[PDB]
């Protein structure tokens, strides 16, 4: 898994 | 310092060298804006726009890239002593085959010391991009921007891996 | 409205509308940074990132827009009451048969108001600009951004021509 | 039709202007940055106008992230569901208090993922509405424009309205 | 910043919040940013305030900037006199058009040197200022603050107050 | 309102007032970036660069300051009643010698209401920092800075511990 | 890339390279913010904060700075073909011992092509600046700043005078 | 209760 | 009397 | 001629 | 303790 | 002369 932008 | 040129550029000031999309150029100044390039096709000189252009060298060399590289050896790495909050590094995507992926260390309230994993995705004509909002011309525009300022990110790209 | 897919989308978050590059679709909301959207092929809904695309609609309707208008025609239309410091507008190159040109009115201490001209530069891939500090996929972006900052220009677009 | 509402009288000072008055009623034809194409309902009259001397007439209703008839738990329930990511956000009657209005918005975190937090929208003496001190609005509109281009306050930039 | 009117009403949000109600008249005892340490004349109870809500109440003419009874000549020459420089400037209220206030402020001019640009203050409905309809102020005080730290529209900041 | 000159200061524009390094001056008006003072020495009066001086006043009377204040008292004084988020103060550093440490109260999603600790180091001229990043002359202007901006700090310096 | 220390550093962040004041550090990578750089002094390398030292290389290596070159002939070299508006150079004052000189070439839309001098005036120890707005500890710095921003001066440095 | 300026 | 830019 | 920016 | 985050 | 700020 993954982690994105704001 | 080698680039290639993005876009065709017309002459309009003086002393400007005018260039062709695809051009290869050989950066000798770097006055901000305006670079003093050296063309590979000419040999002509002059200063030349830099978003009209983007790096050319090789990605090994980088001090941030990694090939070989797995995700779980990237984060056991940036959390290895002698770094910390923003440490960060480019591999190979396990997940996606012709993909990049970004790890970046980070801190936490509950776990301290983390490591968090963004996609690098990627652009039709070229171009990679994490986040819809800006694109770019390659990994190394993405790392200049992603250290400057950290529109996503949890913290900014402040220093690459370190063995 | 109208917009034509600069690059391709591949859904990232839930309620995301994915698109192929170089496909037509109509925007339905424009809540900043995130449009809602809808294909002209899928008929499906969704939104999408706005930099992933450009206006497609038509340029005869734009306000800014004055297709057959001469050079010297721009400057009285300009100077002639009912405009003012910042008022502008497109027209189509006199000296080149294919390219744009910004005509803007503004002051000046040596002479009264004046008509400043831009010649507006193209790019290989279809798009233009001004300072090559700022390139645009369209027209449309271009005035957009320049009615928001004087991002090199002598003096802010303020307002379209008036007849 | 884009309905405003003059918030303050405007004497024109540049050529091209449209001259108004206070509560005076104005269509807007053309969107040019901080300067507005104007039409006034009164004398069919056309100018420009300063932007911010101006607040959006329209109903609130037909907005497509108003929900006039929504709880609290309702808006965690439907800003949950899928469809609807980081940045969802939708503008509810206060449930607290009445005559008052609450942002919800859908937003991430490291520790538990999307959460829902709940923005109480103050209302002002003249009308006006806003969430913090730091900036006040004439009317929602305005304010949900505002945070939709800028987040200063907020965890988060209302991305988008919620989705059914 | 003495004493102020509190332009807005406002309710404790925060433990250690200052209420008031519009057009209540406030004293200033510290001022940290955003929040301000308020002392009510009214109920004479200490707090903080958001500093958005209010405005300058005390008088103009002991502001360094402003000369009342002094006109476009007179103060257009002042301007020139030694002891000033590029960015000085100095608000009067038009002889001419009374209740206006007026701004002068001197720049050089590459053509013409040494020159002084005069710019109107436009009243607002409600009673505040503007020189641009971009941006409105409650009080001249405001304005001033405001150019002198950009000159948004402005030949030049609003540096140095004019000096006998 | 006293300031020390951090450097000399010859007369550039006309209404300038002219200073040494290590002079004392009083404020008289805060006009932006260019302040209305006079000589503690010589009595003249003038307009001074506002960055060539930093405050002089004593840390005593600041509502912020407090001289022997131990940590848990910070932590208890300051989630107290009449405090909330942004809530500082300022108190010498109990771990190292000759130094300051910042306490202010934040929030924490798992957490709730905490209190948070960062210390102020001590630059070889005698400024102060919390960040390499901004330095400052004296901890009036680090203060004042923070207070205007989260540069850094996860809340900006909102209002000063209230007994 | 030999530059030297402004203040002292502690080291902080796992990784940090401690440094003293007036310490010469050789820089290896500019990450920005920080910068890897390695002590000429204990041979050791780490990151370092980069605002807390200054390029300590020799002059006249600059591409921008012709010691010996009078006011005039400056005027004569910036207003010679190759170069326009943004074009500039330092050099040795002539009006000012152990001062320097900016001159630039500007466009004025009365007298045409136009050069600017700007006197660079020289601070209590060994610091520079134009402006008491901003002051910076070595030419290099100055440059830096106002080519990547015109703070100040009508126009801003974009490339060096070329012969 | 609510949130608010974070 | 000028104006704003 | 063009105005062109600077 | 916390540093400059 | 010389030009200002
Ligand atoms: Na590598
Ligand atoms: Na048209
Ligand atoms: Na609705
Ligand atoms: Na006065
Ligand atoms: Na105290
Ligand atoms: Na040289």
């Amino acid at each position: 898994d993954y982690d994105y932008v704001h | 310092n080698l680039v290639i040129a993005l876009h065709s550029y017309e002459p309009s000031h003086d002393g400007d060298l005018g260039f062709e999309k695809g051009e290869q150029l050989r950066i000798l100044e770097q006055s901000g804006e305006w670079w003093k390039a050296q063309s590979l096709t000419t040999g002509q000189e002059g200063f030349i726009p830099f978003n009209f252009v983007a790096k050319a060298n090789s990605l090994e060399p980088e001090p941030w890239f990694f090939k070989n590289l797995s995700r779980k050896d990237a984060e056991r790495q940036l959390l290895a002593p002698g770094n910390t909050h923003g440490s960060f590094l480019i591999r190979e995507s396990e997940s996606t085959a012709g993909s990049f992926s970004l790890s970046v260390r980070d801190f936490d309230q509950n776990q301290g010391e983390v490591v968090k994993h963004y996609k690098i995705r990627n652009l039709d004509n070229g171009g990679f991009y994490i986040s819809p909002r800006i694109t770019f011309p390659g990994l190394h525009e993405l790392v200049r921007h992603y250290t400057n300022a950290s529109d996503g990110l949890c913290t900014r790209l402040s220093r690459p891996c370190q063995t």
